[PDB]
């Protein structure tokens, strides 16, 4: 799988793309935060010291919605194996309809280390009526966060959400 | 999505 197979993805994927076997570079995300940019509240943060740690939900209020940036900070190790043009696309979905498509590179990857990234998602501007729908149905908005190395896909998460606080 | 594997 390239980044090609996603960037016009009209709905979430029905399975994991790819196995935990093909991730390589043993890229271990180690601890993950989000900020609202225009308050410094941290809105989540997790730390570690069937699906397989590839799923994850949240719970956040109805006030996220409406936020104009978010900063996310990752922590990661990287294996022995050199990192070069690691990639993330993730696309989130309210019931398969795209929200938005988040792009990100990640900056130069440190084998064998503990490498640190900031992305800042831009909050697409959701109209009043998908605003309350994605309130009063959790879980139903959704994303596949699709990991690349050279172009090639080596992992894949998935989430799903609820605004209702 | 980075928030599955931090757990």
């Amino acid at each position: 799988i390239g980044p090609e197979d996603v960037l016009g993805l009209q709905r979430i994927t029905g399975d994991y793309l790819c196995s935990p076997e093909e991730n390589i570079y043993k890229i271990d995300f180690v601890r993950f935060k989000i900020r609202d940019m225009d308050s410094g509240t941290v809105l989540f943060e997790i730390k570690k010291p069937p699906n397989a740690g590839r799923f994850v939900r949240y719970q956040f209020t109805p006030a996220f919605l409406r936020l104009r940036q978010v900063g996310a900070t990752v922590e990661f190790t990287v294996g022995d194996k050199p990192v070069n043009n690691f990639r993330m696309i993730e696309r989130h979905y309210f019931r398969n309809q795209l929200l938005k498509s988040f792009d990100f590179h990640f900056g130069f990857c440190i084998p064998s280390s503990k490498n640190t990234c900031e992305h800042i998602y831009d909050f697409p501007p959701l109209s009043e009526e998908l605003i309350s729908e994605m309130i009063r149905h959790p879980y139903e908005t959704q994303s596949d966060s699709f990991y690349f190395v050279d172009d090639r896909l080596v992992m894949h998460n998935k989430a799903d959400y609820s605004y209702s606080g | 999505g980075a928030g599955a594997s931090a757990e």
